[PDB]
């Protein structure tokens, strides 16, 4: 769900 | 009113996760800030015409280390500034900023350290928050672990941020469990623990230093955000916190009229005093900062836009927002830092760039 960095 | 005067990029091309101006820099010395990213910490000096003068870095012996956070203090005997750094290895390094020598280091945490904060009144008291779900309070004069804030009733996932209140009487922490927790460090137990930490000299005794195990917060809420809480700051007796939900919430424990020092661990209520909305900050580990006086609040988003709120108004919800954009600043901003005199604002990014804004 919650990413640390942009995909 | 801020204008962008310069930018640069560090050679490692990895995210810069942290930036901090040295608010303990001496009168007549130039303004200095540290950046942390990859396995390094770098110092820069601010000069006229937007010049950002590169000084010297500390590079960790371990290529797999990743520094996430830094915090400035000073040596309480000599007055010389010190820089604490930490990241994925869960090792705190105390760095001499002049030579960039690692003076000493502290191991303990079960994992990555997500944030470091120094006590507002005592330059020796360092707080670390960890992926291992705990906070640790260290005394960097006597090299003692004062207390561990953990347990079943503590955080149940990574701790991402924490902040001391004005006098350093209490800490608010937050993390991946969506919760914000209060830990009072002015209790009889904690005040005695700090005093004993100062009396401890391993060369004059047989005993190890005994750490406090603090297993119960003095307040806890999961009613503010509905995702990872990645940044928290006291605003007097009020709290500012954010998640990855495009809002900073201003709130307090208990009901509107409830005194913070009268709040009991069983407190079920919170009061929402305002909310500062913004855009495109859906990723976590994105930190706001305030100036020395707490007149302003700055946050960068995931596409390189800066939001600045003027808090010099009668109520939290009346804060005045201003935005700062640059056409070549398109990477995620992880953290901001004001110089102590508020003349300079620095933003650091995921593409290793550094952006200088002058007032």
């Amino acid at each position: 769900r919650h990413r640390k960095v942009l995909r | 009113s801020f204008k962008c005067v310069n930018s640069l990029k560090e050679d490692h091309n990895q995210p810069l996760f942290g930036v901090q101006f040295n608010w303990h820099s001496k009168e007549g010395d130039p303004l200095v800030f540290a950046t942390v990213g990859s396995n390094r910490v770098t110092l820069y000096e601010c000069h006229s015409q937007g010049e950002i003068r590169l000084l010297q870095s500390y590079v960790d012996a371990d290529a797999d280390e990743n520094f996430y956070t830094c915090a400035w203090t000073y040596d309480s005997n000599t007055s010389h500034p010190l820089l604490a750094v930490a990241g994925s290895r869960g090792i705190i390094r105390i760095i001499n900023p002049i030579t960039m020598q690692c003076i000493k280091h502290y191991v303990g945490h079960g994992n990555a350290i997500n944030e470091l904060k120094f006590h507002p009144r005592d330059p020796n008291l360092l707080l670390s928050v960890s992926k291992d779900h705990a906070l640790r309070l260290w005394n960097i004069q006597t090299d003692t672990l004062v207390a561990i804030f953990g347990g079943v009733e503590g955080h149940r996932d990574e701790v991402l941020s924490a902040d001391y209140d004005l006098l350093g009487e209490k800490i608010m922490s937050c993390g991946m469990d969506h919760s914000l927790k209060l830990w009072r460090i002015n209790s009889k137990r904690m005040m005695n623990a700090i005093k004993e930490s100062y009396d401890y000299n391993p060369n004059k005794t047989n005993r190890p230093f005994i750490s406090q195990k603090i297993h119960f917060p003095d307040f806890s809420t999961r009613d503010i955000h509905r995702n990872y809480v990645d940044c928290v700051r006291w605003l007097g007796d009020l709290i500012l916190s954010k998640s990855c939900e495009n809002a900073i919430v201003c709130w307090k424990p208990g009901k509107m009229e409830d005194d913070i020092d009268k709040i009991k661990p069983s407190e079920s209520n919170v009061t929402i005093l305002g909310r500062f909305d913004y855009s495109q900050c859906d990723i976590w580990y994105m930190r706001f900062s305030t100036d020395f006086w707490q007149k302003m609040l700055a946050l960068g988003n995931q596409v390189g836009k800066l939001y600045v709120w003027d808090l010099e108004v009668e109520d939290p919800h009346k804060a005045k927002c201003t935005t700062l954009t640059h056409h070549k600043c398109g990477a995620a901003i992880r953290q901001t830092s004001f110089s102590r005199d508020s003349s300079i604002l620095i933003a650091v990014c995921d593409d290793a760039s550094i952006w200088r804004w002058d007032r």
